[PDB]
């Protein structure tokens, strides 16, 4: 019944910085704590074991300190294989992982390019319509999207998706879909995606009419 | 060469049961005590079950108590997990754990060293359904919705021209299908001059279905 927390939950780092990560206990653990690595697509790996011992085969850079609700772990140079995102897990009363950490590759701020796609022929002809509204290529990851029918800006009606960090130009991507029903969507003329993001000075805002 | 094998993942009504196995090498599974560790996609690991290597002594998370059964098979080298009463939040991957250094004792916890590959568990009302494909500078793309199951494959022009294109994650809407985007960012001076087919596969349904993307 013990909970783990991490902080921080996200981190943008470039290669060679000190990183630092924390890792906190309900209860008192004693030294029962481990570190995992993993990356997108692959098994956890384990880094560290009983809150200071290094597993065979981790870089030196690698290291760990603490001991009865208070944790962390240091990368002393980050190297490019590090960028990925780490949990702490304790083993002294069960076993419990933090939330996670992501360390974001660092680069430049980066602004979106937006696109709104109004629904298409063959998809209206089957009863249902989606628009569409593209954040290309962007940076950092934390960006607001809002969609406006006729002028009046929509929530709760939308989900979206975002990719992670290209690995040639370490920009993310965000795909937003609002799904209405084709009779809703016909009863209206304007569409309008609007984007606030920190690499625009003031928001953009992409417009059609339906014709 | 210690490695961990899992199997019997697959696709369960809600409600349903489902039995997933882990055959273990390289090391003396007697010793070491194993364990069961599912992520559901977009949220953190978790774990789940856990049994000792000789004495017996089972535990299982919070989530899953009273659900879910553990065992092994120390003579076949098997460890095994009875999912009874699966739910939707159930719906993630699941590994099998190894025991890392020791134990002085019969059963205790542990860190996990070596990990499997990973199995799949799905809990749906699955209606399987095929997916359905729509067609200075601007960016086009197809847009795959409303498919079951996973995963399907996109790709342009047979995956020569593959510059600037963004595949999106799906998304699990609440009727039970999913939906992504797979973009790409051209001049619009090339509409007619370049045209662009996207290739969407779905290997469970074996349907392919191309729609040309040509200036409107």
């Amino acid at each position: 019944d013990i909970q783990m927390t991490q902080s921080p939950l996200s981190l943008s780092a470039s290669v060679g910085d000190r990183v630092t990560i924390t890792c906190r206990a309900t209860q008192s653990i004693n030294n029962w704590l481990a570190w995992y690595q993993q990356k997108s697509g692959k098994a956890p790996k384990l880094l560290i074991y009983k809150a200071s011992r290094l597993e065979s085969g981790v870089p030196s850079r690698f290291s760990g300190s603490g001991s009865g609700t208070e944790f962390t772990l240091t990368i002393s140079s980050l190297q490019p294989d590090d960028f990925a995102t780490y949990y702490c897990q304790q083993y002294g009363s069960s076993w419990t992982f933090g939330q996670g950490t992501k360390v974001e590759i660092k680069r430049t701020v980066a602004a979106p390019s937006v696109f709104i796609f109004p629904p298409s022929d063959e998809q209206l002809k089957s009863g249902t319509a989606s628009v569409v509204c593209l954040l290309n290529n962007f940076y950092p990851r934390e960006a607001k999207v809002q969609w406006k029918v006729d002028n009046a800006l929509q929530s709760g009606n939308s989900q979206e998706s975002v990719t992670e960090q290209d690995s040639k130009d370490s920009t993310y991507s965000l795909s937003s879909t609002l799904t209405l029903s084709k009779a809703d969507y016909e009863k209206h003329k304007v569409y309008a995606c609007e984007v606030t993001h920190q690499g625009l000075s003031s928001p953009v805002t992409k417009s059609f009419n339906r014709g | 060469q210690v490695q961990l094998l899992e199997s019997g993942g697959g696709m369960v009504q809600p409600g349903g049961s489902l039995r997933l196995s882990c055959t273990a090498s390289g090391f003396s599974f007697s010793n070491y005590g194993m364990s069961w560790v599912r992520q559901a996609p977009g949220k953190g690991p978790e774990w789940v079950s856990g049994i000792s290597g000789s004495s017996g002594d089972t535990y299982y998370a919070d989530s899953v108590k009273g659900r879910f059964t553990i065992s092994r098979d120390n003579s076949k080298n098997t460890v095994n997990l009875q999912m009874n009463s699966l739910r939707a939040e159930d719906t993630a991957v699941y590994y099998c754990a190894k025991e890392g250094g020791f134990c002085s004792s019969a059963t205790c916890y542990y860190y996990f060293d070596c990990w499997g590959q990973g199995t799949l568990v799905t809990v749906s009302s699955a209606s399987t359904k095929g997916p359905s494909v729509f067609p200075g500078t601007a960016a086009l793309g197809c847009l795959v919705k409303d498919y079951f199951p996973e995963p399907v494959t996109v790709s342009w022009n047979s995956g020569a021209l593959t510059s600037g294109v963004h595949t999106f994650p799906a998304v699990l809407q609440s009727s039970g299908l999913y939906s992504l985007s797979s973009v790409v960012t051209v001049p619009s001076s090339s509409l007619g001059t370049q045209t662009y087919i996207c290739n969407v596969n779905h290997k469970p349904s074996n349907t392919k279905v191309d729609k040309r993307v040509e200036p409107k």
